[PDB]
DNA sequence: CAACAACAACAACAACAACA
C-alpha cells in the first residue's frame, strides 16, 4: 500500500458518488490530491458547497498524515528514496546517487549543452531495474520544442542490454504548442499516472514558450503568475505520486548587471519564481569536442562542485580520456 | 484657564 | 500512516522489463 | 515554576471541566493564553456565555500580573534572555549575543543566500547547554517548501560533539501543503509545546505558499489578512512560552523603480505585514565562493552594519582565510 | 494648585464620602472628570440617581470654572505651554519648540523610520529640567508591539549627563496584549498619575492592535467605534493633566489607485478618526543611510516644511557633517 | 486527408460565417492554426468575446488530437519524413538524408561561403519527385538582400532535366524592406500555402535587417522581442503545413572573451533568441578554391561532423577531384 | 487521430513535373 | 514579575547527557 | 513613368500638405523611400503620431505593391537590367556586360591599382547612350581624398567622341570631410536625385575617413554601428532610383590572422559589415607595367576569374598586346 | 510591377545628341 | 579675402567669448577648421556641452559652402592653382608645373639621394614672385634629423638674385625631438599660419622618429594609428590654409620571399594618404634620377636632375 | 562662396620681396 | 465610509608591417 490511494475510496466514508465524480472531473483523482487542497479551490467546483468542502475535507485527512513527527522517522524515510542514474559515474558521484525522485530538478545552460540528451538518457534509464539504478517504471516527455528523437532512446537501450520496441512503447510522449496547452496536459498526466506507475516526468523546456506568449513589461506579473501555477501544479503531482520532476530552462545574458565582466556572463530566465520553485539546479558548460562541464548552481544538501560528462553514440557517458 | 503644563 | 518520501527501493515492484 | 501555568490550574477557582474542555479544545492550553486573549474570541467560541466568560477573565487577571511596572525591572529582566548561537563569532558579534528568545526574527534574501542552513545550524545549536550559548530544549521546523534535510543536523551535531541520534529525536518536523494547513500546524505546535520544553520555533517559508494560494489583485485582501492572523499567531505563541520565533522570506524584484542600489534590486514579499510584525530583520547575499554576508536591515537596538559568514560542511560558521 | 484638584476636595460640599468612592471606583480620580462629564455616563453608573447627579454637577461645575473668557488671556497663558525637546536642533526648530503638551501628536511612516528611537529620546528627555528642554516630569510607556529598550534610554541619558538607575527609575512601563487591556491600562493610568507629576504619555503603537482584533469590512465598524473610545480617553487625559500624548501610526499602500503615482505612495491606517482627533501629525521618511526626513502634515499652527534629522548611537540627533 | 483542414469547416461545427471572416482576416486560415493558438490571442480579436473564444478553441480542440500518444507512435510516423536532397553526396550523408522537413535549419558563415547557393539549389531539388529526393512542391523565397538570381534555377534544372519554365513558374518570391514588412510577409505565405502545395520556405537573410534597424543599446530588447515573435511565427507555419523552413544568418567577429584564438574567431549574430529557436545550425566556411566545408554546429539528433561540397556552375554539387 | 510532423513520403502526390 | 522569555538562571535538567 | 513618385502624390489621399513638408525636412522625397521606411523611423518625426504614420504607410502600401510574386517576373525583370561598360573588353566579358545597376559594387586594393581611374572612366562612359553601352544619364561623385581630377574626364572624353563641356557639366562633386558630412551629403544627393536623372553614384572612398575618425579599440563599436548606417542609406538609394552605386575600398596588411602568407597578404578593411553590404567585390591587383588585374572576389552569379585591362593616357582600356 | 533597376527600353530623351 | 577666416568671425553670430576662447585652446584659430571638424571633437572640448556644439556647427556651417557643386566649378578653380618650380627644368616638365599647393608631396629614396636638396631650393623658391613660378610666401622647416643648413639657403639665394637677409628671416625652423613634439609644433604651427601668409611647409622626415620611438611587433597598432593622427592633421593644415605640404621619407630593404628590393616605410596608412609619391634613385656620376611613383594624374615617367653648389637643377652635359 | 582649392595665382598678394 | 502589492528582460564590434 505504498501507492495513492484513489479518490474511490471515500465511496466507503460517506461521499456522494455523484460529488467524487465532479471532484474527479475537477481534476482530483487520489485522495492525497483533495487532501492537499485548500479550502477556497473545492470551493470554486461548481455543485460543491461549503459544508460539503468541509466534510470532505475532514474525512480525507483523517485518511492521510498531516501532523508533526520525529526527525529519526523522516531521516529513515529518506534514506529508502530512489535515485536515478545519469549513465554518467561522474555525475552519479556529483549528485551522490543521481537525480533524486520526489523533487525538482532544472539544468540550464547556452545551446548544445546538453540538456535534451541528458533528458533522453534519463528516460531510457527510468526503466531499468532498481539494483541497475533505474526505477523500474515508465517516463513521460512533454516537449514544447518539437526536438524530441525516438532513436536516441534505441541507441541508449541498445548500450543497457533492454529491448528497443519496448523501452519506445514505455514512453508517454506529448506536445504543448502554446502556455495553456502545456498548463492542461498535467491533467491527462496526473489522470494516467495514478492508473499506471511512472517514475519520470520530464518538460523540455518549462520556459520556452513564455518568452514569446508574454512578451514586454506590461505582461510580467501575468506570465510570473502562470509560471507560478504550473510550477505549484508539478509539485503537486511530485508530491502526489512520488515521480522525479526534471525541468529545462534557457539563458539570458547580463548586458551590464554584476559578474565583473567575465568572459560572457550568462543566468537563467524565469526570475525570483523559477529560482525559488527548483530544489536542485545544474548549470550545464560547453567544454572541448564532445566533453561538457556540469556544475552544482543551488541544492539544499549538495555542496558547489563540477563535473565532466560526453555526450557520446550512445547517450550521456563519461569522457574518454 | 486650564491649557495643561506652564512653565511659571 | 507515516510519511511518504517518493518512490521507496524496499517496496515490491513486478519486473517492467524481462530478466537482464 | 518560570514555565507558563496550565489551563488545568482554573480548576481550582471553580470553573466546570465543561468550560476547561471547551477552552481545550478551541486552541487555549495555557491560563497565560485566556489572559491574553480578548472577550471577543471567548464570546465567539461556542458553549460560553457573557457572564462565564467575565468569570473566567477576571480569574485569568488575577492569576497573572498584567499591572504598571518600572522601566529597572525591565532592564534586570531583559539581562537574563536566553540568546542562541549562530555557529559564527562575526554574526554573534553582528547579533550581540545571537537569536534572542521571545521575539522574531526575519531573515530574507536571493536564493542560495544560506537561510536554510542557517535555519539547520540553529535547530542544531538550540539543544546546547547555556553556558555554551545554547537554548537547552527541544527545536520545531515548520516547512513549506520541502527541502529539509537530516543531514545538515548530523554533520552539525558531529562538530558540536553531540550524538546524532538523540539530536535528530529532539527535533520535530511537519511539512505545510496549503496555508490551512500551516494555521493549523500552529494549534497542534502549542499543544505538544505545553507537554515538553522547547525553545526555538521555525519557519521557512513563511510566505512562500502565499504567493500562489492567493494569486491575483482580488485577492490581495485576504492574503493579507491571512498573513496577519499567522502573524499574530507566531506572536502568541512567542508571548506565551518564550522560544524564539525565526520565519525566512523570500524575495521579489523591484522593476518599476529600479531602485538605486545595483543593477539588481530586490525587496521582502509580504509587505507592510510582515514589516511591522517582525522585530529583528536581516538581510543576506552572495558574496564570494562559499562567503555569504549578513546585514541588519531592521532592529530596534542594533544599529546598522554587516557582518560576513560562510557555509561549510559543518554547517554555517566562519570564513576560513 | 496648578494641577488637578483630586476627588477628595467635594466631600466638604455636601458629598457622601460613598459616593465618592463609587466615583472613585467607576473611573473619576478628579474634580475635573466630573465637571467635564456628560450627565449620560454619570447616569449610567450605579448607584446613582438622577438629583444627586444634578447635585453633584452643579457643585461641580461652581468649582471648575467652564465658560467664555477673553482672547488676550488665552494668549498668554498659551504663551506659557512648556514644549519638550527632541534632542534635534533642525527638529525643534520645525517644531518650533518641540512637542506642546497637553497635546496629541501622532507620527506615521514606514517601518525603520525612527518613531520607536523618537519616543525613547522623547521619554529620556521628559526628565530634564524646564529650562533646558524638559518638563521636570516622568514618563509613561504603553508598548503594545514589544519593542521597548531601555539600552537607548541610558545611552541618551549618558549623552544628556545623567544617572542610568535615576533616570530608568522615573519610567513606567507597561505591555497591552489586547484592545481591552489598552483601554484597561488608561485606566489604571489615571490614578497612576494623579498622584504623581507626570509630563508624557507614549503609546506605541495605538493602531497595531486594532489591525488583526477587528478583520474584515464586517467588523469595520465596531473596530471605528472602540478607537473613538480610545481616542477620547486619551482627550481626557490632555485636559485632566496637561501631559503630552504621543502616538505612532503604521502605513498601508494606495494599491487601489495611485495618485498621479507617488513613488510607491502609502497611506496612514485608522480612518479619518484618529485623523480628526489627532492635532499634530507628522511623516517620517528614509533618506540616506542613517538621515530620515521629518515633514508635518497636518498642523493648525505650523506651515507644512520639511526637516532632516538622523538616529545616532545616542538617539535622535542633527545630521553628521 | 493527410493536409491541414480549412478554417470553414469550423461552420460545420456550429459557429457563425461572421466570426470566421474575423478569425480569418487576423491571419488564421486553417483550423490547427486556430488549436494552437492561445486564448489571450483569439480575445485580443476585435468583435470577439471570452465566450466566443472558448465556444471556438472547444469546438477546434474536437478536429485535431492533441494529447498524449506513445513514443512507438512517433517513431513510425517520424520515419516517414521527406528529406529534401542538397545536390552534394557529401552533405546528404552528413545530414543522413538532407533538409529536413518540419523544422528549421539555420545556415551561418562568412561571406562568399556559398549558403546563397544552398538556398538557390534547394528551391530547384525540392520540385523534384520523391523517390529522387525532392518534395513534390512548389517553394517560397522571402529575399531581404536583393541577391535573388533565377540563372542560378535555370543551371540547376538544366542540370537535373527539368524544364526551366515550369522550374521557374513554381517559385514565388518575395522581397523585404524592412523588418515589419519582414513579418508582415509571412501573413500572405500563410495564406497562401492553403491553396497550393508548398515544400520549402527560404529567409535570406533572416537577421540582416535586424542589424540595422535596431541600432545601439537601449534599442536590444525589443530587436530581440520582435526576433523572437518573428521565429515563433515561422515555426508556427513549420508546424501548420509540414514545410522545410530554411533560415540564412550572419557572423560577427569576436573582439573580446579569446574563444580559442585560433584564426578570426567568429560568432553567429542574434543572440540566444536564434541560438535557442533554430532546430538545426549549419557552420560554413571557405577552403581552397571552390571548395567549402560544412559543419554541424547544433543537432539534436546528429553527431559533429564536417562535410565538403563546391559550388560549381550547375549549383551546389560534389567537388570535382 | 494520428500526428503530424511533415510531409509524409507515402502520400498520394500529384505528379508537379510529368516529365 | 514579568518574563520576556528564557531565563537564563532557570533551573532545568540538561536535554544532552553531556 | 518608370521612375519614382513624387511625395507630392501623398497629399491628394487623404495626408495633409504639413505632413508632407514635415516628411520631406526629414528627408524623405519619395512616395517609395516612405513605403520603404518601418513605422518607428516615421515615429521619430517630431509632429508626426501613430495614427498619422499608420495613414500613411497604408496609403503608401496602396500605392507601391509590395506582395509576392513569381519567379519569371523577375527574370523578365533581370533581363532588362541596364549594365555600364567599364571602358574595357576584357573587363565587360568578366563582368558579363559591365557594371550593373541596383546594387553595390566595391572595388578594393592597395594603392595605385587604378580605383580612381575606373571611377573617372565609369563616371564619363555612364553617360553614353543604351546601344554604346553607357546608362543615359548624369553622375555624382562623393570624393573623400581630394584626389577628383576633371582633367581624365575629358581625356576619355575625348576618347568617346562626346564633347568635353557636356561632359563635364553633368557631373555632379561633393567633398567629404568627416563622416558625418558623409552622411548628410546622402540626403543631399536625395534631395537632388528626385528631380533629374541619375544613372551612377561614386563613393570614393568609402572607408577613408572611417580610419582616421573612430581610432582605438575602444571607438570600434560606434565606427561599424555609423558605417552600417551609412551602407544602409546608399542601398536605400540605390533601391529608390534605380542609380548605379560604385564604392571604393582600402586594404589593410594581415600580419597574424592567417598562418599562410603570400609575399605581401592584404585584405580588405570595413570588417563584416562592409563584407555583407556589398553585392559585388572586385579585387584590383598590380601587374606588369601599366596592366592591372582584376578578379571577382564575391559575387552571387558571376564564377571567381581573373581579367587584365590598362590605365593608359584615355583612361582604363585594353592592354595594349 | 517589378522594379529592379533602369530599364533598357524605358524611353528616355537623349542626354548627349552630338 | 580669398584666405580663411578668423575665428573671432564667429563672434559676430551669436557665440560668446569664452566659447571662442575654448575653441582657440584646443587648436581650431579659423572658421574652416571648425566646420571641418565632426560632433565628436567639438563634444570632447571640456566645458563644451551637445547643444552648445550642435550650434557652434550649425552657425559655421552657413559661413563655407558645403553641398554639391558641378565639374565645371571645379575645373575652373583647379585651372588657377598655384605651382611651385622644382629648379630644374626637366622635373618641371615631369611635374607638368611643379609642386601643386593644397595636396601632399612626399618624395622617397636611399641615402645621399637629395631629398634635403630639394627641400631646401623649395624653401627658397617658395619666396619668387607668381611670374617667376613661386608661391609669394614665407616657409616652414620641421626637421628630426639636425641636417637644416642654411648655407644652401644662401647659396641658391644668391643663385635667384634674392637677398640673403629677408630670405633667412622669412623661413621659420622647428626641431622635433620625439613623436609628439611634431604633433605639437604642428598645433604650434596652425596659430603662426592664421596671423600671416604662408605658402610651404615642409617635414623631413615625416618617418624618422617613428623606427627608434616605437619598436616590436606590440608596438605597430599604436604606432600606424599615432601616424595616421599625424598625418590627417597635416592634410587638415593643407585643406585649411592652402599650402604646399613636402614630406620626406625613407626606404626599407624587401628581405621577405623575392621581389628594385627597397619600398617606402610607413605601411598602407602613408602610402594612401600621399596625394603624390616621388621615387630619387642615384644614377651614374652625381645626376640624380627622379620618378612619378604615385598620382592620381600624372603618367609614369623618369627625369634627370642634379645637385650643384646653387642647389637643384639641371644636369649640364 | 566659392570652394577653395589651394592658393590662386589670380589673388591679389603684397610682394614680399620688393 | 476602510483595507490591500505584485513582477525581469536583452548582445554587439576588428585592426596593425618589418628587417640585409
Ligand atoms: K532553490
Ligand atoms: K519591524
Ligand atoms: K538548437
Ligand atoms: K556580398
Ligand atoms: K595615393
Amino acid at each position: 500500500s505504498f501507492g495513492p490511494q484513489p479518490i474511490s475510496r471515500l465511496e466507503q466514508c460517506g461521499i456522494n458518488a455523484n460529488d467524487v465524480k465532479k471532484l474527479e472531473e475537477a481534476g482530483f483523482h487520489t485522495v492525497e490530491a483533495v487532501a492537499y487542497a485548500p479550502k477556497k479551490e473545492l470551493i470554486n467546483i461548481k455543485g460543491i458547497s461549503e459544508a460539503k468542502a468541509d466534510k470532505i475535507l475532514a474525512e480525507a485527512a483523517k485518511l492521510v498524515p498531516m501532523g508533526f513527527t520525529t526527525a529519526t522517522e523522516f531521516h529513515q524515510r529518506r534514506s529508502e528514496i530512489i535515485q536515478i542514474t545519469t549513465g554518467s559515474k561522474e555525475l552519479d558521484k556529483l549528485l551522490q546517487g543521481g537525480i533524486e525522485t520526489g523533487s525538482i530538478t532544472e539544468m540550464f545552460g547556452e545551446f548544445r549543452t546538453g540538456k535534451t540528451q541528458i533528458c533522453h538518457t534519463l528516460a531510457v534509464t527510468c526503466q531499468l531495474p532498481i539494483d541497475r539504478g533505474g526505477g523500474e517504471g515508465k517516463a513521460m516527455y512533454i516537449d514544447t520544442e518539437g526536438t524530441f528523437r525516438p532513436e536516441r532512446l534505441l541507441a541508449v537501450a541498445e548500450r543497457y542490454g533492454l529491448s528497443g520496441s519496448d523501452v519506445l512503447d514505455n514512453v508517454a510522449y506529448a506536445r504543448a504548442f502554446n502556455t495553456d496547452h502545456q498548463t492542461q496536459l498535467l491533467y491527462q498526466a496526473s489522470a494516467m499516472m495514478v492508473e499506471s506507475r511512472y517514475a519520470l516526468l520530464i518538460v523540455d523546456s518549462a520556459t520556452a514558450l513564455y518568452r514569446t506568449d508574454y512578451s514586454g513589461r506590461g505582461e510580467l506579473s501575468a506570465r510570473q503568475m502562470h509560471l507560478a501555477r504550473f510550477l505549484r501544479m508539478l509539485l503537486r503531482l511530485a508530491d502526489e505520486f512520488g515521480v522525479a520532476v526534471v525541468i529545462t530552462n534557457q539563458v539570458v545574458a547580463q548586458v551590464d548587471g554584476a559578474a565583473m565582466f567575465a568572459a560572457d556572463p550568462k543566468k537563467p530566465i524565469g526570475g525570483n519564481i523559477i529560482a525559488h520553485a527548483s530544489t536542485t539546479r545544474l548549470y550545464l558548460r560547453k567544454g572541448r569536442g564532445e566533453t561538457r562541464i556540469c556544475k552544482i548552481y543551488d541544492s539544499p544538501c549538495l555542496p558547489e562542485a563540477e563535473a565532466m560528462f560526453a555526450i557520446n553514440a550512445d547517450g550521456v557517458g563519461d569522457a574518454k580520456d | 484657564l486650564r491649557l495643561g503644563l506652564s512653565r511659571l | 500512516q507515516s510519511l511518504r518520501l517518493g518512490l521507496s527501493r524496499l517496496a515490491r515492484v513486478k519486473p517492467l522489463h524481462p530478466n537482464a
